[PDB]
């Protein structure tokens, strides 16, 4: 009985996601809502994404450079600079600035629609919310996560190059020539898969929590907080699983 | 386990198992669908200076 | 595009020379 | 506008800081209740463990990621006995402070923003002001004191679980000997780094609590605006945490890296 | 306002997919030159 | 206007029960009102009438089809008969009042945009918003939001209208205005209007039929004349807003002439049918109620 309580919400989320997939592959797509939600997520989670990605990659590059300079092998730093940035820094900054901003925004928007009885207004008009609202939001979440992951990886690599060369006086040719030493097609492919899955899961969780808001006076805030916590936990677990799968393939081996 | 198995310098498979049988080690590997003769010669060899 | 030899073979700004 | 907003947040943080002794003397039971609420969560998230469980899961995941990728790369190169040396410097310098900060931000900060927004909407702040009570001193200063009291145990658990996850992944799943891992871990780890990391986490937690209390205290727009306040507070908290960790690491190890391997 | 939103989204998507394609080109070692195919015989390729 | 048949309807949010055994027969085309003390779950009943909520027991036999035992595909046509005014209007904030009004016309019909503009302008002028098409729901007030929700409900020629607390956030004057508008609408289209409210001014001038929920039950449902002359302690206490009676201080401690349609509006056919039913009902009423209702009908 103790496990049966969260299992009901788990089943509701899973059934809602199954219906979302069915509406995506069966019913006509909502291009207008998809465009609107894509631009909304981009405008709500682009500047924070850079503002979190730039200092974090600078910190990682600084730590790697000092540790390797003491180690003596300061010419292979770019290798690590690539290896983290493609496979962990990109998807994890995507996790943070998607779950914090876009997932919470989707949950708040759908909760606002629910408490204002707009969902019931759609439902009494014969329309299905899962096809008109959830599908464009999940697709927009996936698209924005993909693009943001690409931008994060690129900006992180460039910032690491500039910091290491112009501050810690490492050699630029060693940075650019060692980037591909440990990173190849498997790493960028697993990064793309991570970003796509993270965006899809964040969109699904945000939509499901927004549709099932409790109203009241703290229901929307509680729903947003629960959305954020669930997204962080689920995306970290999925990142662990996908990291294991990706290192099973490997560029070095 | 997982080390490369090669034929004429090009990778053909991996090392799958290593067991102790009497005074010998039986190492099981894969050839990736290729065929070798019963008179073939195997050799464990050092690949790099770091111990591969 | 046609002469693209890689990110390691593109001239980089800064440094001596 | 921009200067006006900066001045408003500066006034809020100054007023919250200067009322810490007043809150400490006048309100002790409220501080203890907030310490319990922050440590063990509230609402539906409290039944699973609250902030402790979320922090533990996220830090275990981060340590597992470090051990996994680290061991894979070093085994590909060949020098895989350095994993214990690589994991520790990964956890202390970059990974554990930032990750614990983001998890603390999410759980505690979003809960505080939601609570203060609900109080603002439900006219409870007006009720406190009518009854002759400093609302900032009663709410925000108490939150700050509770966060300062609770952060050290939380980050201690985070560090412990990150180290445990890295060691377990390396020495059980990857079957590395425990002696080599423990040697390279305890030989190349300096307690000074851990102390400075604790100071970073304390400062970061104070800043995060101030930011989230600001976003929740001045909420508007009914129940709908509370969620938007939570989202904005989360974005600001992420940026502030990363910036704090970067600045502290740049200041500490700019000249002396505090790590020796070669002659 | 859907036209302007489409314009902005298209430009932003083009730039960020250019970045993703650039990452794929850089880390996948993609070349765009016309090449001729030759063959060689080795006693041992030495891990090539 | 079609008849709604409710029998044995029950609801339960968890271990608690919202109401039980609500058995009523809503007439066709007659304005009806369901009232009771606050916290009796009347909006739950109103939403269950259309299928937004699922009662645990009973049936709601609209036409001959019990909509509780009906598939989701069929409910895409039953709800075509409905028009719902929510408490705040439940408008869509992303589109203006004109698009909000035209939304179900574009969703269901196949009419050209010229016909859409004609119908939408006509219904907006009907509900007192001839030149407020371009505004958004955020800009307009609560009364205008109710009017816009009604206008959106009046475009597909509804046969049932469900009004949820039309007095919420409104002073008595604006409530009187909205009540007159609802009476005019029923005069024009003869839709089965059902209102849920605990307002007492509404419950003495507007309705043709009235029913009262008290302590998770339905005490009585009947016509206006029968209810306004009923010597039931709960009904007589509530309809006068008294203080001595079964209703307590809180949930834990538990004739008027009638509104007439505006001159120049087509005659209401619900009044004559209501009186025709009232005579057959009075056949069994207590003698004091019989005399009072006979005096009222013979005025």
């Amino acid at each position: 009985g103790q496990l049966e309580k969260p299992l009901a919400t788990v089943g509701g989320f899973f059934k809602m996601s199954v219906m979302t997939g069915k509406a995506l592959f069966t019913r006509p797509f909502q291009w207008k809502e998809f465009v609107l939600q894509s631009w909304f997520l981009i405008r709500v989670a682009f500047l924070p994404t850079l503002a979190v990605s730039i200092p974090l990659t600078v910190l990682i590059i600084f730590t790697l450079n000092i540790l390797l300079a003491e180690f003596g092998a300061a010419d292979v730093s770019g290798a690590g600079a690539a290896l983290g940035a493609v496979t962990q820094l990109g998807p994890l900054v995507t996790v943070l600035v998607v779950a914090g901003a876009g997932s919470t925004a989707i949950c708040a928007d759908l909760g606002a629609r629910t408490v204002r009885e707009e969902i019931d207004a759609l439902e009494v008009l014969g329309i299905d919310p899962i096809e008109r609202l959830v599908v464009p939001r999940v697709v927009a979440s996936t698209f924005v996560a993909f693009m943001l992951n690409g931008a994060v990886i690129t900006i992180g690599l460039v910032g690491g190059f500039f910091f290491g060369v112009y501050i810690q006086n490492v050699s630029a040719g060693a940075y650019v020539s060692t980037l591909t030493l440990l990173t190849g097609f498997p790493e960028v492919l697993i990064s793309v898969v991570k970003a796509t899955l993270f965006g899809m899961i964040a969109g699904l969780v945000g939509c499901y929590r927004g549709l099932t808001v409790a109203g009241g006076s703290k229901g929307v805030g509680t729903a947003v907080n629960e959305t954020l916590v669930l997204c962080v936990v689920a995306l970290f677990a999925v990142n662990v699983v996908l990291t294991t799968i990706g290192v099973r393939f490997g560029t070095g081996r | 386990i997982g080390d490369k198995v090669r034929i004429a310098g090009m990778d053909v498979g991996n090392v799958k198992s290593m067991e102790i049988d009497g005074d010998k080690v039986v190492i099981g590997y894969t050839l990736g669908g290729r065929t070798i003769g019963t008179e073939s010669r195997a050799a464990i060899r050092t690949d790099t200076i770091l111990g591969r | 595009c046609g002469q693209w030899r890689g990110i390691a073979n593109v001239p980089l700004p800064g440094g001596p020379g | 506008r921009f200067l006006d907003s900066m001045g408003h947040v500066a006034w809020f943080v100054v007023q919250a800081i200067v009322h810490v002794p007043h809150a400490f003397r006048h309100y002790r039971r409220e501080s203890l209740r907030l310490v319990a609420e922050i440590g063990m969560g509230t609402g539906a998230m409290a039944v699973i463990g609250g902030t402790v469980a979320i922090i533990g899961f996220v830090t275990l995941s981060a340590g597992s990621l470090i051990a996994i990728q680290g061991f894979a790369s070093l085994g590909n190169i060949g020098v895989e006995a350095f994993t214990g040396f690589f994991a520790a410097l990964a956890n202390i310098r970059v990974v554990a402070p930032v990750v614990t900060g983001q998890a603390l931000a999410a759980t505690v900060g979003a809960g505080a923003t939601a609570e203060l927004g609900a109080m603002r909407i439900s006219e409870e702040v007006d009720a406190l002001e009518v009854m002759g009570i400093k609302s900032i001193s009663y709410l925000v200063s108490t939150r700050i004191m509770a966060g300062a009291i609770v952060i050290i145990p939380l980050y201690a658990m985070a560090i412990l679980l990150s180290f445990m996850s890295a060691q377990l992944v390396t020495t059980i799943f990857y079957s590395q000997s425990v002696g080599t891992y423990e040697h390279y871990f305890h030989t190349f780890l300096r307690v000074d780094d851990v102390m400075w990391s604790f100071l970073e986490v304390i400062i970061m937690s104070v800043i995060v609590m101030l930011n989230h209390c600001y976003f929740g205290y001045f909420a508007s727009g009914g129940a709908v605006g509370v969620g938007e306040a939570v989202g904005r507070s989360m974005r600001t908290s992420l940026i502030a945490i990363v910036l704090v960790v970067l600045l502290a690491s740049l200041a500490l190890y700019g000249t002396d890296p505090n790590f020796n391997l070669t002659v | 306002s859907i036209k302007g939103t489409l314009f902005k989204l298209g430009i932003f998507s083009l730039v960020l997919l250019t970045f993703t394609a650039l990452i794929f080109v850089v880390f996948g070692q993609i070349r765009f030159n016309r090449t001729t195919e030759y063959s060689a015989i080795f006693k041992n390729v030495s891990g090539l | 206007g079609v008849q709604i048949d409710v029998t044995g309807l029950s609801k339960s949010f968890g271990s608690s029960k919202i109401w039980e055994d609500v058995t009523m027969s809503i007439p066709a085309g007659e304005v009806s009102v369901l009232l009771g003390p606050s916290g009796t779950g009347k909006s739950v009943f109103l939403k269950s009438l259309i299928g937004l909520l699922r009662p645990e027991r009973g049936s709601i036999v609209i036409d001959g089809t019990d909509i509780l035992q009906c598939s989701a595909k069929e409910l895409y046509e039953i709800r075509t008969l409905f028009g719902v005014l929510f408490q705040d209007g439940a408008l869509f904030g992303s589109m203006n009042i004109y698009d909000n009004t035209a939304f179900p016309l574009r969703e269901h019909t196949k009419k050209s945009e010229s016909e859409i503009r004609k119908i939408v302008m006509e219904k907006l002028d009907l509900v007192g918003m001839p030149n407020d098409g371009h505004k958004f729901p955020g800009e307009i007030s609560g009364g205008m939001r109710k009017r816009a929700g009604l206008a959106r409900a009046l475009v597909l020629d509804p046969e049932i209208i469900l009004c949820d607390e039309p007095d919420s956030g409104l002073d008595p004057v604006r409530t009187a205005y909205l009540s007159q508008l609802l009476i005019d609408i029923n005069a024009q289209i003869d839709a089965t209007v059902l209102i849920v409210t605990h307002n007492i001014n509404i419950a003495r001038t507007v309705p043709d039929n009235m029913g009262m929920l008290f302590r998770k039950q339905l005490v009585m449902f009947g016509p206006r004349e029968v209810l306004l002359t009923s010597e039931e302690p709960v009904v007589k206490q509530f309809l006068n807003g008294r203080r001595i009676g079964p209703i307590g201080m809180s949930e834990e401690k538990d004739v008027p002439p009638q509104l007439q349609a505006t001159p120049g509006m087509p005659e209401r056919k619900a009044v004559a049918r209501r009186k025709a039913r009232v005579r057959e009902i009075l056949h069994t009423l207590p003698p004091a109620a019989q005399a009072a209702i006979l005096e009222e009908l013979d005025r």
